[PDB]
């Protein structure tokens, strides 16, 4: 029972530059050990979803450098550190901690 | 309790010393076999199965029982050479407004025979109308959920179960125990085992060089001459104290 | 092709060590000078070959070509079937019921693994300007699957003329039954060699350091059992007693009386009444 | 190579039942938590359900409990969901998807990170 919002709605993003997305709960997901549990996740439209960062911060396996991820408390950002023609679809933040588990309404990324 | 899970166990020491020591596990009521002596015993493959019961429902995980549990869920032999142990699960298993994710079966045509796990969700067509896959007269869901609560009475509070099998195959047996094996002294007979053998006698430093995986020594007269020391490896020797008949 | 196997296939056959002393071991060894058969593979060499009681594998090649040894009894996991691979840096040995396939190569080419009861991984055990020689003694007991193995560099078809004693690489307590089997290649030539062992004595001299420096194969030839009765290398001039002829029977005949009549023992043990 | 293949869809009237299968082949299938997820038709994903390493589920989403029941096997490699109670509203995609940290490899036991995900099916209720 925790609900999470995004923000922008919906932005457009160019090739070549930056962008960054805010995802924003309602309990602070510090967890006793030290950790945010959110998670983030694009799913492409037209393809089945994969994933993008764990564990607030640490890289998934096999997606590129270009990705980062920040935040902590209540607050979590995903900053794209260059935009390519590859990185238009959906994007998600899940929560990992009281189930149920939840995921935000989602951002429309296009050019 | 109707969908236990069973971990297999294989290739390693079980320190049984690690839950016999907290009291937690109160019901450690176990059948064929003592806990003391079976800590230096071994078997081919040990079995786990675990799952979550009501409190006084404790009783019918035992051979030779009868119930909803050991007639549709979980079923004991009648010939049961393993453990059970039990403790109130009062932790995290009972929710406020009730967990939703415990089911006990509670009809079945047929009684387990020992061991079997049945998760089919199929309805117990009680009466002599097929009942399609809907509930209704004479027609009931096989499972239904426990309403694990805070305040609930403690025959009715939570509970977990891990039941331990053991078995002999032909097969070499996987699993042992550590048995506290660690002592050495040097220049006096003691009854010194390594690993398995035995004897006596005044075990000095050897100048001699093994090969890696040589452990014993020999002589041309069939006599153990040297052990290596199994933690530090390092090449012993092996002699009884003086002896001889005296003579006046 | 027949390739003479003059003296190879000796391996320690106990983690006892011993020094400057003869050993007479009776286990199952390779006879001196037996006919192994030979593979060599751009030829098609990969058979199903039988298990009979071990196997001498040895491999003979220029670079990393053999790789595998598939084991088991029917190969088509209805029973459990045993599998050895040596991975690039490492080694695995599982034993799954792995569907297999007629002709493995490599760049899971079998495409199939199913419950596994147990798993190994460890440093490779066939690790690497001279041709390398791996000799392998693929032997079971009681469950036990034994292995051992040397590395030979030989220098540039025949096993080499000389002695080395396989060492105990591992052993493993998997517990099945095991019939055939054939070797694991990747397809992007090299020989193979594999021999059979049958109940055999042997003399064994340890020397000082306790490495095997000679042996004796003790049902070969006269002078080498009286070598093996003397316990010695060498013997001097004289007559010895060895063994004793003894002549064969050829068959085995039966003789019984031809009366077959079904005998009463239904008023003896089924009886309605049983007297006082 | 990892493959998770589900089956189950098809046309069903509201009030009946139906068992989605999903079947894994490629990685040891007792150290990863599944779970269950759907996917409404033009909308945003949504958790069902999921399963712990050793068969013990994890709760379901808040506006489906009371119908769905999901099981396990080890044995064979394969999770399933008991639908109940189908109603119109419940017409979408189905992805069962897997965990990434293995158990007992690092404080509590992992269930975050569904990175695999099968091809979901197109299961639909209407009269
Ligand atoms: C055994 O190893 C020792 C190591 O010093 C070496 O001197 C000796 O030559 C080796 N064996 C013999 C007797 O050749
Ligand atoms: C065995 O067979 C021969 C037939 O040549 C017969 O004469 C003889 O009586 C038989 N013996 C018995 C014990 O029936």
């Amino acid at each position: 029972d925790i609900v999470m919002t995004q923000s922008p709605l919906s932005l457009p993003v160019t090739p070549g530059e930056p962008a960054s997305i805010s995802c924003r709960s309602s309990q602070s997901l510090l967890h006793s050990n030290g950790y945010n549990y959110l998670d983030w996740y694009l799913q492409k439209p037209g393809q089945s979803p994969q994933l993008l960062i764990y564990l607030g911060s640490n890289r998934a396996s096999g997606v590129p450098d270009r990705f980062s991820g920040s935040g902590s408390g209540t607050d979590f950002t995903l900053k794209i550190s260059r935009v390519e023609a590859e990185d238009v679809g959906v994007y998600y933040c899940m929560q990992a901690l009281q189930t149920p588990f939840t995921f935000g309404p989602g951002t429309k990324v296009d050019i | 309790v109707y969908a236990w899970n069973r971990k297999r166990i294989s290739n390693c020491v079980a320190d049984y010393s690690v839950l016999y020591n907290l009291a937690p596990f109160f019901t450690f009521k176990c059948y064929g076999v003592s806990p003391t002596k079976l800590n230096d015993l071994c078997f081919t493959n040990v079995y786990a199965d675990s799952f979550v019961i009501r409190g006084d429902e404790v009783r019918q995980i035992a051979p030779g029982q009868t119930g909803n549990i050991a007639d549709y869920n979980y079923k004991l032999p009648d010939d049961f050479t393993g453990c059970v142990i039990a403790w109130n699960s009062n932790k995290l298993d009972s929710k406020v407004s009730g967990n939703y994710n415990y089911l006990y079966r509670l009809f079945r045509k047929s009684n387990l025979k020992p061991f079997e796990r049945d998760i089919s969700t199929e309805i117990y067509q009680a009466g002599n109308k097929p009942c399609n896959g809907v509930a209704g007269f004479n027609c009931y869901f096989p499972l239904r959920s426990y309403s694990f609560r805070p305040t609930y009475g403690v025959g009715h509070q939570p509970y977990r179960v891990v039941v331990l099998s053991f078995e002999l195959l032909h097969a070499p047996a996987t699993v042992c125990g550590p048995k506290k094996s660690t002592n050495l002294v040097k220049n006096k007979c003691v009854n010194f085992n390594f690993n398995g053998l035995k004897g006596t006698g005044v075990l000095t430093e050897s100048n001699k060089k093994f090969l890696p995986f040589q452990q014993f020594g020999r002589d041309i007269a069939d006599t153990t001459d040297a052990v290596r020391d199994p933690q530090t490896l390092e090449i012993l020797d092996i002699t009884p104290c003086s002896f001889g008949g005296v003579s006046v | 092709a027949y390739t003479n196997s003059f003296t190879r296939g000796v391996y320690y056959p106990d983690k006892v060590f011993r020094s400057s002393v003869l050993h007479s071991t009776q286990d199952l060894f390779l006879p001196f000078f037996s006919n192994v058969t030979w593979f060599h593979v751009k030829r098609f060499d990969n058979p199903v070959l039988p298990f009979n009681d071990g196997v001498y594998f040895a491999s003979i090649e220029k670079s990393n070509i053999i790789r595998g040894w598939i084991f088991g009894t029917t190969l088509d996991s209805k029973t459990q079937s045993l599998l050895i691979v040596n991975n690039a840096t490492n080694v695995v040995i599982k034993v799954c019921e792995f569907q297999f396939c007629n002709d493995p190569f490599l760049d899971r080419v079998y495409s199939s693994a199913n419950n596994c009861t147990f798993e190994y991984v460890s440093q490779p055990f066939l690790m690497d300007n001279f041709k390398n020689l791996r000799e392998f003694v693929f032997k079971n007991i009681d469950g036990y699957f034994k292995i051992y193995s040397k590395h030979t560099p030989i220098i540039v078809e025949d096993l080499p003329q000389g002695f080395s004693a396989l060492e105990p690489l591992v052993d493993l307590p998997i517990g099945i039954n095991i019939t055939r089997f054939q070797t694991l290649l990747a397809l992007h030539a090299a020989a193979y060699y594999v021999g059979y062992l049958q109940p055999r004595t042997f003399l064994l001299k340890y020397n000082e350091n306790g490495t095997i420096t000679d042996a004796v194969d003790c049902a070969l030839d006269p002078l080498s059992e009286t070598k093996c009765t003397l316990k010695s290398f060498t013997v001097e001039k004289g007559i010895y007693q060895t063994s004793n002829f003894r002549v064969q029977p050829t068959e085995s005949i039966v003789r019984f009386p031809n009366i077959t009549n079904l005998c009463p023992f239904d008023e003896v043990f089924n009886a309605t009444r049983f007297a006082s | 190579q990892v493959q998770l293949l589900e089956s189950g869809g098809g046309l069903v009237q509201p009030g009946r039942s139906l068992r989605l299968s999903c079947a894994a082949s490629g990685f040891t299938f007792d150290d990863y938590a599944m779970h269950w997820v759907r996917q409404a038709p033009g909308k945003g994903l949504e958790w069902v359900s999921g399963v712990s390493w050793n068969s013990g589920t994890i709760g379901y989403a808040d506006s489906v409990k009371g119908r769905f029941t999901i099981s396990r096997d080890n044995a064979k490699n394969s999770l399933y969901l008991h639908m109940r109670s189908l109603r119109a509203e419940d017409t979408a995609l189905y992805y069962c998807a897997k965990a990434v940290e293995m158990v007992r490899g690092l404080g509590a036991d992992p269930e975050y990170g569904m990175d695999v995900w099968g091809q979901g099916t197109t299961v639909t209720v209407s009269s």
